[PDB]
């Protein structure tokens, strides 16, 4: 008070010396129950694959994926990302999600990457220079390698692929001047080839299974979200909480207003945030703003002596020498008497409170004034028979200071 | 054959909650009044567009939306069964799909804002024929789709009225438990104003 | 509770301090004059038991102890009349209670109805309330005998009297116009104030959350400012209404106070000050955010016409009247007070004698009987 | 940079214009109350009760004050009351005499 | 009376209606200050010919 007062004595009073909001401890986080989940376990645990020349696009839509099912798998020989974050998107969306699948051999994972060229990134899968997405392989020995699937790929083309081309035409492939009638021959070929999946082969040459997540993010509608984490809630403790993307502070309560089915979270008035159901259990809850007030310290004056009694207003004082609560607030550090006496420092809500012996700070509830029953009586009179002259004073003020501020001086000087 | 649209035909604008208060909202509504095109075909959709229909043999079923509907862009295609309704990006009446729904007086509201398709519902026990009575009702039962295409075209598949949304402003008062009770129209009428 | 934002109002300087001190002095004022305009009764005055005020009855203003609230019919009523924690916005208790407010009621209504005046000048001195209507009908310039020669009458006069403002109350609505005006207008300012909040004042969005998480701090700090400056003007705004309203209150409460002390306390003069017609006295009740006063006035009826004279002159001198008016019913002449017709036969014992006949224009010949 | 300095000070002075106006509106109240009370008060004697000092008015008398004016009420007040039986009239020979 | 100019308006709130009604109280009240001093009669009174 000292220093709100800019001084170093402070007069009898009660003094707002500050504000008191209690802080939000383990803020929390819901988000309703995760029911529909991607398919990248169709995708990714397929018994069947696809030829190159053939590859199988899945497009994804309208589902929540949860990508650390991917990156935390111990089970890819390459995970390379280009442009994006694997790690990163699991509080994101994409306004469409593609996912690519195929067979070739070791040697030709290097391929699918943009900016590549050989016999798949020309004839069978060509990525864009700009690709944004995951080239996701691992070793297919144990399951394309035995000693019954047949995976093919293109030789010939008579133009490289645009990204994201497929070709799947088995027209015999013109290398010559002479027409091929639909037929092989001199300078005309079939123009696929089957992989001589072996299991004894060497590694670059065993099979390797593919996967091409590409992603789109325009300023357009998006259906493809990752998952969200949720926590349990609390009841009674002010805490920051966010519910269905609305964040607030206050104390989460039991309320006996019932929304309807669809209502998700309530304002009583004023644009104020006063209901909310969780998504999780479908229960309504009321929210409070958790107790804040000024405090104001109560002082008989310096000189007098240095007691103070503190005054947190509005505050059911369950929380942060004799704690008193009064409809006023609370008050730290002043005894409370049952006798009452005349109004000293006005504490508010019918009560004051003053300096007294031993030498503590008292609070009572103000006395009105003395009692007495005036003796009435239908044939009783009391006639003065005495008097005493009295000069009071009247204190008032008429004038003030006739201050002139100059506007240009004091603006710009 | 037209028939003054009455009161009827508002519908809860967001999903928030309101106990015992009044509201203003700026958005699509049907007009109090206004005289919807009583068919008893071949259907606009200019904007949101309120459908009521009375069967009770539950003849009409779902309807099919569509931007062109001559197979070169995709329709919508809502459709109503018995078991489930279906309803397709993409029977007897026909004309790269995209995406497939299937779930479970008669109000329809039906509008598209920024792509997103909503639908608001309700069932009345109408108890006088051919005529819509003055009252008030709404619900959001819809079904989302990003579609981002402007429907043109009804082609409902025995008689139902259809009026036209416009971007008036309305307050509606709401009840104790939060349910819209009534609904005044801010330029209808001096009054109301 | 952001603390980018906390930095940027922190640069703008002291318009919080000094905002915060205008509303805890507009706070300090309202306590201010609810002690002013009660606060005029050193000590709580008891009522007696047994109420035998001279046939006047005034239970339904005096305080009950059957009610909890401990306050009078017609305050409870005037309670029911009217029908009255966000984000920073507080609202501090009033230092008087409202049954603190109706014991300081209680009291200058027993000091009154027991001891007339003498309580509002010192010592609470009591008379018997029908002595009492006399003296303040010697005030008004009707004699004294009139009060008791119908003192039945005017019990009943004020008693009828009093019942009529309890229907008044309870069936007629919107009897309590201004006070609950004050309410919807406080009503009207916090809300218009916390209204502001979602206004977007020219930022990206209004929510100061989301305009911090989707834009780089150099960028965001232009935003939060726009939000910041606009919030600033909209709270300015508040305070000033507040402050000019706060004054209009403080005008309507120093003349309650005035009220409460010229016409509770004593009797005034002062015409249509306290009621329409000749004051006779005034009872204060509690209303929720402000007092009601009852105002018992003294309005004269059924007129007759008569011929008058301005002096009577007699053995050829003027006699004028004390304190009466001349009056003849066409055949006799009579000396009565103004406001009461209550003739007498002239005398000189109640008519003065100055001057002589021929001066005075307008008299009239007649015999003023010498006792 | 000086536009921001400029509204700022401008808003300041503003504030401190319209504060300054509210105060002479009150003090201006009081000096209005105060030349009724050195008119009514000092000027003449007053029957308006405890418009001037607690008690009967006999008279008043001004002080300059620094900023304002200090009346002195000279009142009469009773004291040393005593009961009596008390009684509207008396009736003598058949007739009521009321003082 | 250009619409770009008050739909950026819009955004900064109420004051415009705070505005109207703040100018609305002092118009009622002017009417009110000339009802209370002049309207002290009852009913109209004509001086005697
Ligand atoms: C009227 O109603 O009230 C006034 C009050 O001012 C009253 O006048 C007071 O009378 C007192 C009684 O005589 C007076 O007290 C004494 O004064 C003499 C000086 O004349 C003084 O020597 C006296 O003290 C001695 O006696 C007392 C008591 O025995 C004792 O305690 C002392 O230690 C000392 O031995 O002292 C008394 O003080 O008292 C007051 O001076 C006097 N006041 C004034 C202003 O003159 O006046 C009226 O008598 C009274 N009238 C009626 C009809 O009741
Ligand atoms: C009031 O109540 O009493 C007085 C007192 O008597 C009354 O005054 C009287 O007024 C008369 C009208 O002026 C007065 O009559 C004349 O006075 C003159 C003045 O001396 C006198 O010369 C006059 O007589 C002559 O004229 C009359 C006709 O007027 C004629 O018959 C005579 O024979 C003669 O030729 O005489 C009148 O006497 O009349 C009275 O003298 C005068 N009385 C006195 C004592 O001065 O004053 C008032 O008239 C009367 N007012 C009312 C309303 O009754
Ligand atoms: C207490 C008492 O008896 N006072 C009377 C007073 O009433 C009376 O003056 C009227 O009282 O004034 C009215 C004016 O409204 C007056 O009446 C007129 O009547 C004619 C037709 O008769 C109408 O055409 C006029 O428009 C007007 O209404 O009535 C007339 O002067 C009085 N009315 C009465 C007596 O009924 C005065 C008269 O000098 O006497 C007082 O003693
Ligand atoms: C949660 C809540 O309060 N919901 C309210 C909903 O929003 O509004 C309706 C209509 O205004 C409200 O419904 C009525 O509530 C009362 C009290 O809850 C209900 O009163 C009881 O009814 C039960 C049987 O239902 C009795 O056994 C009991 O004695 C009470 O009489 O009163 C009343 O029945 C409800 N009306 C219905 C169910 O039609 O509804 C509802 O509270
Ligand atoms: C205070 O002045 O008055 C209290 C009145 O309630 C008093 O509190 C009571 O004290 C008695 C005796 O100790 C207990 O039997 C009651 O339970 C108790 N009641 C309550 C509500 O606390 O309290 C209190 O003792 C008294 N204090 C003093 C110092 O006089
Ligand atoms: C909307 C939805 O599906 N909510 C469910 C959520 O997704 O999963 C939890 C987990 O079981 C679910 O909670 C169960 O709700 C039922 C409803 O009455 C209770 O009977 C169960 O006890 C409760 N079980 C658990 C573990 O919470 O919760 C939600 O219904
Ligand atoms: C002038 C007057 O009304 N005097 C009455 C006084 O005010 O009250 C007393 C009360 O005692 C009154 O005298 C009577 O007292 C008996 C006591 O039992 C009552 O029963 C009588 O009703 C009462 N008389 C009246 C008229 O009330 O004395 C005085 O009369
Ligand atoms: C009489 C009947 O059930 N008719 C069809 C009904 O209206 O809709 C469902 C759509 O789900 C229909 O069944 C579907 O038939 C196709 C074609 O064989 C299957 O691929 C779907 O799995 C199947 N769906 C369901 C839910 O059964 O059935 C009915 O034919
Ligand atoms: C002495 C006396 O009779 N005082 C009455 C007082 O002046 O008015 C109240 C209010 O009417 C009066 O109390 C009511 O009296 C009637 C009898 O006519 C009873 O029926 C009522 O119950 C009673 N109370 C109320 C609240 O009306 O009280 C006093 O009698
Ligand atoms: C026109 C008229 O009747 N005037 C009367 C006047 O207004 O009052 C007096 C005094 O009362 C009145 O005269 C008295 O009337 C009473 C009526 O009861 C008679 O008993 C008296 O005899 C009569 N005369 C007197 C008192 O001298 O006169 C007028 O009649
Ligand atoms: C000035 C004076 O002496 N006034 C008294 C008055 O004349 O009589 C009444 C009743 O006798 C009196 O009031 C009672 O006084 C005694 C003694 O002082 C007290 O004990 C009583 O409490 C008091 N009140 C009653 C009896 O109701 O009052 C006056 O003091
Ligand atoms: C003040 O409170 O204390 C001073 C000693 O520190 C003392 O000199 C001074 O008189 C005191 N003031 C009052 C008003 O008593
Ligand atoms: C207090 O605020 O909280 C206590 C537990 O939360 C409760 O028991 C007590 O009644 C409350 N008191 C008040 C005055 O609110
Ligand atoms: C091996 C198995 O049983 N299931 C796999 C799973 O491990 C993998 O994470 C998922 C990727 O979507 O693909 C499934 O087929
Ligand atoms: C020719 C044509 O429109 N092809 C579209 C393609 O543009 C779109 O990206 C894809 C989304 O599923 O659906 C195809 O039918």
């Amino acid at each position: 008070t000292k220093c709100t007062l800019k001084s170093f004595t402070v007069e009898k009073g009660i003094y707002q010396t500050s504000n008191f909001r209690v802080q939000p401890t383990e803020s929390i986080v819901r988000f309703p129950n995760i029911t529909n989940l991607c398919p990248f376990g169709e995708v990714f645990n397929a018994t069947r694959f696809a030829s190159v020349y053939a590859w199988n696009r899945k497009r994804i839509s309208n589902c929540v994926a949860d990508y650390s099912v991917l990156y935390n798998s111990a089970s890819f020989s390459t995970f390379k990302c280009y442009g994006v974050s694997p790690t990163k998107l699991n509080d994101l969306c994409f306004t469409n999600v593609y996912a690519d699948s195929f067979v070739i051999r070791g040697d030709e994972v290097r391929q699918i990457a943009p900016g590549q060229t050989g016999k798949i990134a020309d004839y069978n899968y060509k990525l864009p220079d700009d690709f944004t997405g995951c080239v996701i392989a691992w070793n297919s020995n144990n399951l394309d390698s035995k000693v019954n699937y047949n995976y093919l790929y293109r030789l010939f083309r008579k133009s490289n692929l645009k990204p994201f081309e497929r070709d799947i035409s088995t027209e015999i492939y013109q290398a010559g001047s002479t027409p091929c009638n639909g037929v092989e021959g001199f300078n005309c070929y079939f123009p696929l080839q089957s992989y001589g999946f072996q299991p004894t082969n060497g590694v670059g040459y065993q099979p390797y299974r593919v996967v091409v997540l590409s992603f789109e993010l325009l300023h357009a509608p998006a259906t493809v979200c990752g998952p969200k984490k949720s926590t349990n809630l609390v009841k009674n403790k002010c805490v920051n909480f966010n519910f269905n993307g609305l964040t607030g502070t206050g104390v989460l309560t039991e309320s006996n207003k019932k929304f309807l089915p669809f209502q998700q979270f309530g304002r009583d008035i004023a644009d104020t945030t006063d209901a909310v159901r969780d998504p999780q259990t479908l229960e309504i809850l009321d929210i409070t703003p958790c107790s804040f007030g000024g405090v104001s310290v109560i002082t008989p004056g310096t000189n007098t002596s240095n007691q103070v009694a503190v005054l947190y207003q509005d505050v059911n004082c369950t929380e942060v020498s004799n704690v008193f609560q009064t409809r006023a607030g609370c008050l730290i550090g002043a005894e409370h008497v049952n006798n009452s006496y005349e109004c000293d420092i006005p504490i508010g809500a019918g009560i004051c409170a003053s300096y007294q012996t031993s030498q503590s700070i008292i609070a009572y509830t103000m006395s009105l004034g003395a009692e007495n029953s005036v003796a009435y009586s239908n044939n009783s009179i009391a006639i003065p028979t005495n008097f005493t002259i009295s000069v009071t004073t009247e204190i008032l003020p008429v004038s003030m200071t006739k201050t002139s501020v100059d506007c240009t001086m004091y603006i710009c000087g | 054959a037209y028939t003054n649209s009455f009161t009827r035909g508002v519908y809860y604008p967001d999903k928030v909650f309101r106990s015992s208060v009044l509201h203003s909202t700026q958005d699509l509504f049907l007009p109090f009044f206004s005289n919807v095109t009583w068919f008893h075909p071949v259907l606009p959709f200019n904007d949101g567009v309120y459908f009521a229909s009375t069967e009770k043999s539950n003849i009409i079923r779902g309807w099919i939306f569509g931007t062109t509907l001559d197979s070169k862009t995709q329709s919508l295609l809502i459709v109503n069964n018995a078991t489930n309704v279906v309803i397709k990006v993409c029977f007897r009446v026909y004309s790269n799909c995209t995406f497939e729904y299937v779930s479970q007086l008669r109000e329809f509201v039906f509008k598209n804002i920024d792509g997103y398709f909503k639908i608001y519902s309700k069932h009345t026990p109408i108890n006088l024929v051919r005529d819509l009575p003055q009252g008030f009702s709404a619900l959001e039962p819809l079904v989302d789709l990003p579609i981002g295409i402007n429907i043109t075209r009804f082609q409902t598949l025995a008689a139902y009225y259809v009026g036209y949304l416009q971007p008036r402003t309305f307050l509606l008062k709401y009840n104790e438990n939060g349910t819209i009770t009534d609904a005044v129209d801010c330029a209808l009428d001096p009054l109301s104003e | 509770d952001s603390t980018e934002c906390s930095n940027l109002l922190l640069q703008y300087g002291s318009f919080c301090t000094q905002l915060n001190r205008a509303l805890t002095g507009i706070a300090v004022e309202q306590d201010k004059n609810t002690q002013e305009v009660f606060a005029q009764v050193k000590q709580i005055y008891k009522t007696p038991p047994i109420k035998d005020f001279g046939g006047f009855n005034f239970s339904q203003i005096l305080p009950d102890p059957s009610k909890p609230s401990k306050r009078s019919f017609i305050e409870d009523l005037l309670f029911n009349k009217v029908t009255l924690k966000f984000n920073g916005l507080t609202v501090l208790p009033p230092l008087l209670t409202d049954e603190m407010i109706a014991q300081y009621t209680s009291a200058l209504l027993a000091g009154t109805i027991t001891s007339g005046w003498t309580f509002g000048a010192g010592a609470a001195l009591q008379i018997p309330f029908a002595m009492q209507m006399a003296y303040r009908f010697n005030g008004i310039g009707v004699t004294q005998n009139v009060l008791y020669e119908n003192q039945k009458l005017i019990a009943n006069q004020f008693n009828s009297a009093i019942g009529k403002i309890q229907d008044s109350l309870s069936s007629t609505a919107s009897a309590l116009g201004k006070l609950q005006d004050v309410v919807n207008q406080n009503a009207q300012a916090l809300n218009t104030l916390v209204k502001q909040l979602s206004s977007n004042f020219g930022a990206i969005s209004s929510v100061l959350n989301d305009i911090l998480s989707r834009l780089d701090p150099p960028e965001a700090e232009v935003q939060i400012d726009r939000l910041i400056t606009g919030r600033l003007q909209s709270l300015q705004t508040y305070v000033t209404q507040q402050l000019i309203r706060a004054a209009e209150i403080r005008a309507s409460a120093n003349l309650a106070a005035t009220k409460m002390s010229e016409c509770v306390l004593g009797q005034s003069k002062r015409v249509d000050f306290c009621g329409k017609g000749y004051h006779l006295m005034s009872f204060p009740q509690s209303a929720p955010h402000g007092v009601v006063f009852l105002h018992v006035t003294y309005v004269p009826a059924q007129e007759k016409n008569f011929t008058t004279a301005p002096a009577i002159c007699h053995d050829g001198k003027a006699h004028f009247p004390r304190e009466g008016v001349f009056v003849s019913n066409g055949t006799h002449w009579f000396v009565t007070q103004r406001n009461f017709y209550e003739p007498q036969i002239i005398t000189t014992d109640n008519t003065f004698v100055s001057g002589n006949c021929d001066v005075v224009i307008g008299i009239v010949n007649n015999t003023v009987y010498d006792p």
